[PDB]
């Protein structure tokens, strides 16, 4: 619902998360180790994301076992 | 199922909506069409008590509420409440996004034009279906009776109409449109009900009258023998327990309720009755295929399952029609599904896999696109 | 399990309090020499306050399965556990709600009745006349045939 | 029928369930390290300028940042999931679990464990008037 | 002396209150005791006709299946005879 | 307990008042709600003689008193008198200063405005508290039944009502308020006393003959029965021993005396008893509640609580009800104090901490605010 | 004196053997309140199980009586049109 202000929410935390450099603001070692930063917050970032698919997971079993009690309920 | 794509078959009707996906034998979510809201205080707190309850909630909570169809005769008068009801309809008895998912609407014969652009105007911008279709109520029962001809008479809850077609040719001229239907036999029995004591007034006791008319009521096959029979003896009276007790005793007003069809002067209505607002749709038509809409006849729609009506109606018309014609009167024992059975067939046909209102069209015609060649 | 925890747990400031008067108050002696190996029905009289008869049940049941008939310090504490509500209470419903998911890893919408008769195959636990019957009766609790999740959530809920 | 029988098989039931459980939980971990060693992209670091490591942090940037904007999806999702479970359990609260309220609160606290100290204090307050002439 | 007599009148009322007691918990107690015979006895009878009812409605799924097969095949011959 | 707030959930009454900190079991202290002066003229000096004792003091020393209580038929006759009351319960039964807890009154229903318009004001000028709520007494007994449907008879001491609710909705225009509650049985018991010899006059005595129909009355199951019974064996007489001896002898005046309840024709009352006012509360509810309301009948109040009421009560009422309909009358064993225990879960809740009437509200709109929409 | 001390340690130890009687009175109380509280909790269910179970026995019998009747009449009418 209202799927225009989810977009703009989306689109604001994504640009939170524009995380743009400079040029002489780092090194080229310190940006292999930022990039290996961004590789390691995207793989916590990646289990988090499958836990919660997991848990979404069990949501559609609650939700099945729930409909199917409320239609049971008549 | 799998991959692929599906399409919805909803069907607005008035007084139950049908619903489910295309290539099933039975709609998968038969429920009425109110929204009510609650009309008392409320004293406990955090409670939980929603604003509205729409659809089959309604109908066990309906003590405190008062509930308000929002469609009185095929149009629909009440946007909000029309949008609301669409809502539970897609996401919790169907539980599909319409995102991925053509629709199929139907609509009566003859309705005004606003009603049936707000309808597509709604889908494709609050739902944002890919691609949705209007189709007539008329047409769809035709297909599920497997025929290619006959004269339909749909006599749903909202409004009756009698769509003749011939050889998948539509005759537009010969449509005849009465707006008497299921709810007008409603009110009538619960006006005629005062007569002997019982008195319905409540919105909510609505409901209660439509029971007592669906489970007591039938069409009589002659009405004068029907009333001197039910006024010497006794053996018509069949009694009904009210929700709280107080069986009631039903005399004859159990056939006087839906003898109005044949006799709209008894609501005050000007017109004929269904019985011969058929010939009349019949004798418009042309004069070589009215032996063939004559052996034709379709029932369809909720309000003809009274017990004994395919017999009425065939006598009455073999009265009208030609002592040489052939009356028969098709009536499927899944006539209250009919449309929708329809509905289903037309939208797993392959033929018709090009005739949806895709989104791209609509944005660059506006919603008026409905009344162009993609009708 | 959780047996283990509260018997760790009885090292605080109330139940120690609770086994140090119960010592200073009827653990003496100077008794006719019975041997009285069943003085913790005697703890039980003494106590005063009467916990829920599961637990009394299960202390009695559950401990010297080998018959020795004394109780060490340990056991004196265990005995103390049981004494005040040191249970679990019952688990956590999260527990529940996680068990349920496992045996619905298929997807079924309920507990169906091969997901218990695989388990019980795994446990290997002997069929007796119980086995079956309970299944049967929790599964058709509508005696329909027909199994729903509360039956199982409510059969699995109050226990630990 | 067999009371003793019936506990034995129940907490035996349990104590594999959980066994299973700990199982599934540790299948668990392993494919969620597997997912997270096969995420990561190969890429190469030798004979590259600083103008091509620019251009590598960007474009690992931006696909962190639709990888953020795919998990943002799913976190609503799994939301509209929770608000709707939760609008399930209070229609299950006000259908049967209404009786939640003389459950969540405090009993047998001193009423019913300190009553008769009302009684000899009344007591020793009438002997300590009868005292004072 | 008198210290303790009004001792003595002290045990006098708390004896007389614990008479009391076992008097008000014997009553609740035969209470409860019919509430629970009354409550079982008639779980019993709803329990067996239940049963009964169920019984019956399966006997009435078989009779309707024999019918519903009935129709079709009369329907059938009707057609042909069309 | 420590840091945040607690609620104090009193409970006015008439004849008990119960009050207690939010979230318990039962109230930290049950007094009388008496306040009695002096009426002698008192010779010894120096005794520290007090100008009024009230509440559970005056319960002792009232021999040389003259017990007035401050609530006559749930309103408030005698405002300092129920100041005292308030002063008291705060300060020496609770010993907690009001400056720092909200409080919960409770009212019965259909209450002269102006008595809740008093409480409210002296509640926020006189002790200062910082929020205070007023809530209909049955809606509490209907929280501690742990259900949300039924309909309450809450047969106190000073008024009985009978409030029924559906699904959390109450219906204002279906509570039967009668005004015969514990206080006339007492009175009609110490007039029949008089038949036998036993003579009570003194507002004291009036005490004396409470404890009588507390302890020995109960309610006869069919009362022409007990009435031929009682005239002809001597299985009833029941002794009793005044606070000075002389025992007395309760023939047949122990089910007479509330048997007023069924039939206020006794006492000169012209309506009809709480097994009739019952079903009548219950008629004027909608057709499609009322086997909700039949099946989950609620008692409440002291007064219910004689021995054989909650047979009584459901044998006359399934005498008046259809025969369909089941009769189920839910009777607590914690029914004194089912009002204060509802209070508390009431207090307890997280949806309800915003209702409050929030000093700086009270400060904008006068004490008239308590009709507005925090009721 | 000495008489009045010896009827208050008699009292004593009545009032002590009193506390007792209490206490076990009370605990019977809790227990079959609980007893109860379980028996009617088994009355509901089995109630509404029986209720389910009669509507569906009387939808089913309708239903039966229905299809039976249309099945006589089109069997009477299959015999007309032989
Ligand atoms: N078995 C029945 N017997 C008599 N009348 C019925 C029966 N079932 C439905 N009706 C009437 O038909 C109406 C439902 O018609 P329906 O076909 O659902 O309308 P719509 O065309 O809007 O879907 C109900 O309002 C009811 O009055
Ligand atoms: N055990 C009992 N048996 C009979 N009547 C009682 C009993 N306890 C209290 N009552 C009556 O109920 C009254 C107390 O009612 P209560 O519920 O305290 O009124 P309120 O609603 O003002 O608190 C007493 O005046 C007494 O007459
Ligand atoms: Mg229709
Ligand atoms: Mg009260």
């Amino acid at each position: 619902g209202k799927r225009q202000t989810e977009r703009e929410k989306k689109k604001k935390i994504l640009a939170e998360r524009r995380k743009v450099l400079a040029i002489d603001h780092l090194n080229e070692d310190q940006l292999r180790e930022k990039a290996k930063e961004l590789w390691q917050s995207i793989y916590n970032l990646e289990a988090e994301k499958f836990d919660l698919q997991e848990k979404f997971k069990q949501q559609k079993y609650e939700i099945n076992v729930l409909r199917n009690r409320i239609n049971d309920n008549q | 199922d799998d991959e692929e794509t599906t399409a919805l078959v909803c069907d607005n009707g008035s007084g139950l909506v049908k619903a489910g996906f295309a290539g099933d034998d039975a709609p998968r979510a038969v429920f009425p069409s109110i929204v009510g809201r609650p009309r008392h205080q409320g004293v406990m707190v955090g409670m939980g008590q929603k604003d509205s309850y729409v659809g089959d909630e309604a109908q066990s909570k309906r003590g405190i509420l008062t509930l308000k169809y929002p469609i009185e005769h095929g149009i629909i008068t009440n946007w909000d409440d029309m949008e609301k009801i669409w809502h539970h309809t897609f996401y919790n008895e169907l539980r599909v996004a319409p995102e991925e998912h053509p629709t199929l609407l139907t609509e009566a014969p003859l309705n005004p034009k606003a009603n049936r652009e707000k309808m597509t105007q709604i889908m494709f911008e609050t739902f944002n279906v890919p691609a949705m279709y209007v189709a007539i109520q008329a047409v769809l029962s035709l297909y599920a009776s497997g025929r290619t001809t006959g004269i339909v008479l749909d006599s749903g809850d909202g409004v009756t109409h009698n769509v003749p077609i011939y050889e998948g040719y539509a005759l537009p001229h010969a449509i005849m449109r009465l707006d008497l239907a299921g709810r007008d036999l409603t009110d009538y029995l619960m006006k005629i009900l005062t007569e002997r004591g019982y008195s319905f007034v409540t919105t909510a006791e609505r409901e209660i009258v439509r029971d007592i008319k669906e489970k007591l009521c039938y069409v009589a096959l002659d009405f004068e023998n029907e009333m001197a029979t039910a006024a010497s003896s006794s053996s018509l009276e069949k009694s009904y327990e009210l929700p709280d007790g107080q069986v009631i005793t039903i005399g004859n007003e159990r056939f006087r309720c839906p003898e109005t069809l044949f006799q709209p002067s008894f609501i005050g209505m000007e017109s004929a009755g269904i019985h011969e607002t058929t010939y009349n749709s019949i004798m418009k038509c042309d004069i070589d295929i009215r032996k063939d809409l004559y052996a034709n006849n379709v029932l369809s729609g909720g309000t003809t399952m009274y017990p004994g009506i395919a017999d009425r109606m065939q006598k009455e018309i073999t009265a009208l029609a030609p002592s040489t014609m052939k009356i028969k009167i098709i009536a499927p024992p899944e006539r209250k599904y009919s449309v929708w059975i329809g509905g289903s067939i037309l939208a797993s046909l392959s033929t018709f896999q090009q005739m949806w209102i895709s989104k791209q069209e609509y944005d660059e015609a506006g919603p008026s696109i409905v009344h162009r060649k993609c009708f | 399990d959780d047996i283990y925890k509260a018997a760790v747990e009885q090292l605080t400031e109330e139940q120690k309090n609770e086994f140090k008067a119960a010592f200073d108050i009827f653990v003496l002696g100077a008794e006719d020499g019975c041997i009285s190996t069943k003085e913790l029905g005697k703890v039980m009289r003494m106590l005063g306050q009467n916990p829920t008869p599961e637990e009394l049940q299960e202390m009695i049941d559950e401990v010297d399965e080998d018959g020795s008939g004394t109780v060490d310090f340990d056991e004196f504490l265990v005995m103390m556990v049981r004494c005040m509500k040191d249970d679990s209470k019952g688990k956590s419903e999260e527990e529940l709600s996680d068990l349920f998911r496992m045996f619905d890893k298929n997807a079924d919408g309920y507990i169906d009745l091969e997901e218990l008769k695989i388990m019980l195959q795994a446990t290997g636990e002997t069929i007796t006349e119980d086995d079956i019957e309970e299944l049967m009766k929790d599964g058709d609790k509508n005696n329909d045939g027909r199994i729903d999740y509360d039956e199982f959530l409510e059969f699995m809920k109050g226990v630990e | 029928i067999s009371a003793s029988r019936k506990l034995q098989l129940k907490t035996l039931m349990l104590q594999i369930a959980k066994q299973e459980l700990e199982r599934e939980a540790e299948e668990r971990r392993g494919e969620k390290g597997r997912a997270l060693s096969t995420r990561c992209q190969p890429l190469e670091l030798a004979g590259l300028s600083f103008a091509e490591l620019q251009d590598l942090c960007r474009q690992l940037h931006a696909r962190v940042d639709k990888v953020d904007e795919e998990r943002y999806d799913v976190e609503a999702k799994v939301t509209k999931n929770i608000t709707e479970i939760a609008d399930l359990n209070q229609k299950i609260f006000d259908l049967r679990g209404k009786f939640k309220r003389p459950t969540l609160r405090r009993v047998r606290i001193s009423a019913d464990a300190m009553m008769q100290a009302l009684l000899g204090a009344r007591a020793k307050e009438t002997l300590d008037l009868r005292a004072h002439l | 002396a008198q210290k303790d007599e009004e001792k003595m009148e002290i045990q006098e009322i708390q004896l007389k209150e614990a008479k009391h007691i076992a008097e008000d918990a014997d009553r609740k107690y035969e209470e409860v005791a019919r509430k629970l015979v009354i409550i079982e006895s008639d779980l019993e009878r709803a329990e067996e006709r239940a049963e009964l009812s169920e019984g019956k409605c399966a006997e009435l799924e078989e009779e309707l299946k024999t019918v519903t097969n009935n129709l079709k095949s009369l329907e059938a011959q009707a057609e042909k005879y069309s």
